[PDB]
RNA sequence: UCCGCGAUAGCUCAGUCGGUAGAGCAAAUGACUGUUAAUCAUUGGGUCCCUGGUUCGAGUCCAGGUCGCGGAGCCA
RNA sequence: UCCGCGAUAGCUCAGUCGGUAGAGCAAAUGACUGUUAAUCAUUGGGUCCCUGGUUCGAGUCCAGGUCGCGGAGCCA
């Protein structure tokens, strides 16, 4: 058996005003007190690209080694939610800020293994619904927060080596000053695309996209529990549905939320609304001047000039 | 041969000699005078030892805990300044003539009685030398002196013990059966029954008038505190009876078991409607040892100033109860806010509330930050209605009609316990007249029991309005727990095809999930009802145990496993070739 | 509310009115005059109908078969020509003043009158209306009133009604274990006990000095005629009592029990040794209806020519018996050559025969084929001791002492049947003295119950010669079927060491099948001894019932599984994922 | 598959039959057979140990044993555990796989060239006389007997 | 993911601003004539939850794991 | 694989050397005033175990399958 599995990463970035809005981020238990005229998409209302969004953005980008292209386009990803105001999401279609880069991830069997990473935009966040009488509740308070989308490349394979990837994209993250890192208050997310194969035939089981998962363990287990499910799926025959799963650290069980009956047609297209940013090498220039030493290449530093074991040089690091 | 049990021993024995064997409890060694604690199944007894005869002496500092021992000797009546209190028997002592050492033992893990600090993992651990503790084997024989007495009422009055299977068929919908499965039918299970139910209906069905079963009963659900994955039920079903005959004897057998048992009586049993009990308790289960009563008022604070009450006071989906508590108003404020705290968990989002202490000076007689948004008038005949009077705290529930139903239910009951306002005496009564749907989240109607129960109304006025039908269903209740319950059924064709219209189903689901006992009740069913029991909670309040696992022999963990015999465990790979069956513990990278 | 059982109206109530609900057994038109037999639990009872109330008539002519209905009448005297012997009712009648039908019933599957041959799938497909037979339901309710005895008689005598968990761990070597799948443990399984063993003993550590238990028990072996999966017995455990205690308790409690029920007296349980059995029966479980009896005669044979005589005769592993048949010398050939394979099924070379018909006129007196190579002394002596006079059979049996006490013990029990010698009483005995020890194919020694049975002898007396060793064990026997049994344990450390190391079994074993068995032994257990009786059985001779399906409510076919309720049945697969498995075929390396 | 080795059985039995060499009756115990029957999963040449089923009577037997070796392999192989070459047998009352023999070890038989018998000379005169001895196979005369002469495939069939 | 508490003799449980695992109970030996949850003296016993690291030295300090109770967070 | 027997209305069971599946019981309607396992008349009902073939036509005859009981054979 071989499992590919994949990693859809959401990093909350630490900007003092929103992407496109002008109220803070960092928010406490007063509701719609962080959103003022732009966030509530207000009729003639328009937005404004954020300065140090788009900076932490290429700076991410010159940091992950990936080609980034010197002009973007924020297209418009149309679904209707509550949540989402415009009833459109504010994301990258084509031309993302950073393109095809790589991470080198340090497990614990030998080898700091080399994975991929196709691409990392700039989206927008929306808001929140709450258990409450009767109706419901929404909270535009993380609304128009800016997000910062790593997509990996489906080269990573184990569970093992997925933990290590989001604890590589944690550190590195944590070094840049992008995002907090605390997965408790609910910056950093990630959902999983994995899809298990037979070893020898070019057939295999559906891709399962499981999606909201939290903590590192529940990473793990999560995962697990998905390709060995697979793995019986697939052994059994049965009917191979790809469907958006979820998971619960309580039963360890995964359910399905919704069933994908059909691909959802976003309709993407270039906004109108803002201009392609055109990101010079001068920028880029400057920035990787301002790049901070990398933690993975900090340890191996410790490992080379200073006289240090793995252990101290990596807790140290 | 025994001659007296040692926990058996009276003071009308003195001048005889007995002969009793049993357990080493503790020894006490002064030299000049050995005491043993002999203990059995009625209880503890101490014999002494005096070196007259030095052999028993040689045979009394061998002697340690737990040996299983026979005595002989002589009931001696024991000085004033030594009888003791603790020991039932403790008025008399036994002078060892001759002494056994029938076997010997090794130390016991645990002592007994307290304040020896065993902990509940290590008591389950080592069972069967924790029911050697008198308290235990109390409650053990207690519990056999209870189906002992509902055995005799049941088959004095015309029931027959009859035994049902255990391995049956599974089915879906009400909860998840335990499979086993089946060595000759490959792919096949058996399950076990969440009760006799179906079987018991069969019976009916095969002309035994009476039926009674003391049965097991297994449910594979997640389980809360007070639960277990294998528990006891009483199966009553009988036929050609109404619902007043059922309750008649199911009555009468609670009372007379409770009087063979405990000596205590129970006068008459109140019957107090659904709707009623959900008035004025917010229960299904009321505690009649609490007196206090939640009081609805809802309906003279409709247009009003306040909105919180104002609110789902037009809101026909819920109402605005008042509860008061007498003599309270000396109430800390931390007390009030650990009961917000406390109704909160129940959905409430506030509990308002009204100090009362001088009724003829009015508004400025009733400290409250509430007071000002509500009319003199509606306050007057508010507290003239609840019964308040000077000193008293009137607290409010204002919403849903569920969650305030429930959380100043809970709230009435632990306010009930906390300031000790109740009688001590035992409280039993009947709840009666359910409804006969509800909406099911989404929408729809669905019972709540089942679809067979008998509906007080006939299938026409059913078919009018369902929701003003009433089932004939009861449960009963005992210090605010549920003992058990039971209704008459349907055997009307036009009555079960009116309910059966009424709820949705059509016949492809009429046959694939009723189908067998919808052709076991066509070929002439007789009009019958029934009843169940929790026997283990019966049990448990009869001891006034605290768990229920207090009063089962060999009891399992909230996770569904025993401590003791390591269960459930590992089984070859022949036993699991040979039943048809794969694991799927396979090793991953 | 009905006043009167159909099947209870005796002559006295005459100008009494009553009202009686029941079953519609069969209908008879005349047209002038209607009969309506109706039943219910207690039997049959007639309703007559006259067209001077040509209402009830027209509620009594569209009445059809096993219609429930409800009728009030009055008791009439029935003329001299109508009165019936067949129906325990059948000297009385009722004028039926008004009739009502409680509910219509389809055309019941198959008749419930006597002696319609409708075939047992059938039968069986369709139980419940097969226990609306009078037959059927007399012979559960005779079981319900005999555990109700059996129940009164334990509860008054001191023991106590304890229940034990059925869901336990499972173990090899005693027998296949049924198996249920654990949600919250995956890979492991619980195991339905096959009996109460273990947790009685442990019962019997816990310090309550008398158990008993009505107990479910489960054995996945094949199935016979007479063996079903699931089985109800009698488990019955006691503290501080010898062998003679037990017998007497239990001994007693049939004896009761037959008096309560059946109405017949027992007067004293003979007891025999398992070795004196075997040496006149050939079997554990005589059958006493039988005279007929097995005499040794192998001794004045020890040197003579003919070979299936000698041949085992100065072997030591076997024997030479006879068998004498009275007033039986006038049988055919035929039913001889019959006889011969028959005994031939149990693997004996040769039925040999003599017939006896003038013992003074010598050797021309005794017509047999065999005869010639046996002397007339021995003959002469044979025929003395076998007590033998003018008119009787003696056959002979010569092989290997199993092989003869089998085959032997059968014909003996055939031809005892055939030839109708028996009187047709009741006859119970008690099974005592078995050996402790039989060879295991391979070699060595076992223990033919479990080594835990206590010896009679001491360990070292054990230790010297285990061949010769007796055990406590006992069996009870009714008509030659073996109504239940059990010993007194073994709580010896040193003894227990003795039959461990004579057994051959060293302590990994010891500790991995017992471990927490004799773990729980070594914290001072108590001397005990126990018993149990296979309930089902019991009914079954109690009512006299060709098969133990007759006296199960319930029951299952011989491949295991109910064809009413078709279990085992087929479960959905989420719930079969959720428990952790996958199914398969049978074969697994 | 195991349809096709009962076809070959048959096929096997049919010719021996026509060629009178063999009674053909497996009730008598004249024709017996054993199956060398192992799986492995496509893509991968690894996994799949061989079985080898001794002792197979009727075609049912065959057919009903292989498909439940088959279905053996495919399990243990899907769980992994211990894949071992044993020789094993087929009961019909069970239905199930049972183990006679564990191979601890290739067995050597020790072949060589029999001193006592020579080497037997089979002139391909011999053969020119015996193909002239050969009688019509029926696999091509049940064929021969829907083309030349008018019949259908299942009545030509029977018939021959 | 995060906060608090906890894992140490047969049982319960303590252990500072780092130096042979103590105490009650139980067990073993001995003493004592009225205890009754006896007392007193003496003796015996244990892998401080696992791994790695720190120090002259570890129950104690650092890092990473396992398990039990409860709280927080998340559940587009 | 082979031998014998068997599958046919709700139930039981018969059916020749090939011509609409009959009979007991049960069911429905009607008759009859003493039955009591009521009777009698009439009516309704069922894939002749599945498929293919033979014939003017199939329960019947041919070939190949499914299921229940027992026997035989094989088990280097």
């Amino acid at each position: 058996w071989e499992t590919v599995i994949g990693l859809e990463i959401h990093a909350q970035l630490a900007t003092q005003s929103k992407i496109f809005s002008g109220s803070s981020t960092a928010f406490g238990a007063a509701p719609n007190t962080q959103a003022s005229l732009v966030d509530l998409a207000m009729p003639g209302t328009l937005p404004v690209l954020n300065e140090e969004a788009v900076r932490m953005a290429c700076l991410f980008g010159l940091a992950i080694d990936a080609r980034i292209d010197r002009q973007n386009v924020f297209a418009r990803k149309n679904y209707f939610y509550p949540d989402l105001p415009k009833g459109y999401q504010t994301s990258q279609m084509d031309h993302p800020i950073v393109g095809k880069g790589h991470l080198d991830i340090t497990l614990e069997d030998g080898t700091t293994k080399r994975i991929g990473i196709t691409r990392a935009h700039l989206e927008e966040d929306a808001g929140k619904s709450l258990h409450e009488d009767g109706m419901s509740g929404i909270d535009l308070n993380r609304a128009g927060t800016p997000l910062l989308e790593i997509v990996s490349e489906p080269d990573i394979r184990s569970a093992k080596e997925a933990v290590a990837y989001v604890k590589a994209i944690h550190a590195l993250v944590r070094y840049l000053g992008i995002c907090d890192g605390n997965m408790a208050e609910g910056s950093l997310r990630c959902d999983c695309n994995v899809s298990v194969r037979p070893k020898g035939q070019a057939e295999f089981g559906t891709r399962a996209e499981i999606k909201n998962v939290n903590s590192f363990r529940f990473i793990e287990k999560a995962i697990n529990h998905e390709i060995q499910r697979q793995i019986e799926l697939i052994e059994d025959g049965g009917k191979v549905v790809q469907e958006t799963r979820l998971y619960d650290p309580n039963k360890d069980e995964t359910r399905s939320m919704r069933g994908k009956e059909e691909a959802n047609d976003y309709r993407y297209f270039p906004c109108p609304d803002l201009l392609p940013v055109v990101i010079e090498p001068e920028y880029l220039a400057k920035l990787r001047e301002q790049l901070p030493e990398l933690p993975v290449q900090k340890r191996e530093r410790f490992e080379s000039q200073y006289g240090l074991s793995a252990y101290d040089a990596s807790v140290l690091s | 041969m025994r001659s007296h049990y040692c926990g058996q021993l009276n003071e009308s024995l003195d001048g005889q000699e007995v002969t009793l064997c049993g357990w080493v409890h503790r020894r006490r060694d002064h030299g000049g005078v050995i005491f043993l604690d002999v203990r059995d199944r009625e209880g503890l007894a101490q014999v002494v030892f005096d070196p007259d005869r030095a052999e028993t002496f040689a045979k009394a500092d061998r002697v340690r805990s737990e040996f299983v021992v026979k005595i002989t000797g002589k009931v001696r009546l024991r000085p004033e300044g030594a009888r003791n209190p603790n020991m039932a028997s403790g008025s008399i002592e036994v002078l060892g003539y001759e002494l056994e050492v029938l076997n010997q033992a090794e130390t016991p893990p645990f002592p007994l009685d307290e304040y020896s600090d065993v902990g509940e993992e290590t008591r389950l651990r080592y069972r069967f030398i924790d029911l050697r503790r008198p308290e235990m084997a109390a409650k053990l024989k207690l519990r056999a002196r209870i189906t002992s007495s509902i055995r005799r009422y049941l088959d004095d009055n015309g029931f027959l013990d009859v035994e049902t299977p255990i391995l049956g068929r599974p089915t879906p919908e009400g909860a998840r059966d335990y499979l086993v499965p089946s060595r000759t039918y490959p792919g096949h299970f058996f399950a076990l029954p969440q009760s006799p139910q179906l079987f018991k209906q069969l019976l009916m069905v095969a002309g035994f008038d009476r039926y009674y079963q003391i049965a097991k009963c297994f449910r594979d659900e997640d389980l809360r505190a007070d639960r277990q994955p294998e528990f006891t039920q009483i199966d009553i079903e009988t036929s050609f009876l109404d619902e007043s005959d059922i309750i008649g004897i199911t009555e009468k057998m609670v009372r007379q078991l409770f009087k063979e048992v405990l000596d205590v009586e129970f006068d008459e049993f109140p019957h107090m409607p659904f709707e009623e009990a959900m008035r004025r308790y917010g229960s299904d289960k009321p505690d009649l040892r609490i007196p206090l009563e939640l009081v609805d008022v809802a309906d003279q604070l409709k247009e009003v100033e306040f909105k919180v009450f104002s609110g789902p006071a037009n809101d026909p989906k819920g109402r605005v109860a008042a509860l008061r508590v007498p003599g309270a108003a000396s109430m800390p404020r931390s007390q009030i806010d650990d009961y917000t705290k406390f109704v909160g968990i129940y959905g409430a989002k506030g509990l308002a509330y009204i100090k009362v202490n001088e009724r003829a000076k009015g508004v400025e007689g009733l400290q409250s930050p509430i007071v000002k948004f509500i009319p003199e008038a509606n306050l007057n005949v508010i507290l003239d209605r609840v019964g308040a009077v000077d000193g008293d705290i009137v607290f409010f529930g204002a919403d849903k009609a569920k969650i305030v139903c429930d959380a100043l239910g809970a709230l009435r009951i632990k306010v009930g316990h906390d300031l000790k306002l109740l009688t001590r005496e035992w409280a039993p009564m009947w709840v009666v007249d359910f409804p006969m749907f509800e909406e099911n989240d989404d929408g729809s109607l669905s019972a709540l029991h089942h679809p067979f129960t008998s509906p007080k109304c006939t299938p026409a006025e059913l078919e009018a309005n369902p929701g003003a039908a009433l089932s004939r269903a009861y449960d009963m209740v005992l210090n605010g727990t549920e003992l058990g319950g039971g209704s008459i059924r349907i055997h009307d064709k036009s009555m079960q095809q009116a309910v059966f219209r009424v709820l949705g189903i059509d016949e492809a689901e009429q046959e694939e999930k009723f189908g067998f006992l919808l052709d076991a009740l066509k070929y002439g069913a007789p009009p019958h009802g029934g009843l169940a029991f929790g026997l283990d909670r019966l049990v448990m309040l009869m001891t006034g145990a605290s768990s229920i696992r207090e009063v089962i022999a060999f009891p399992k963990t909230q996770s569904a496993g025993d401590v003791m015999t390591q269960a459930p465990g590992s089984v070859d790979g022949k036993a699991l070739r040979e039943l048809h069956i794969r694991l799927r513990e396979q090793p991953k990278a």
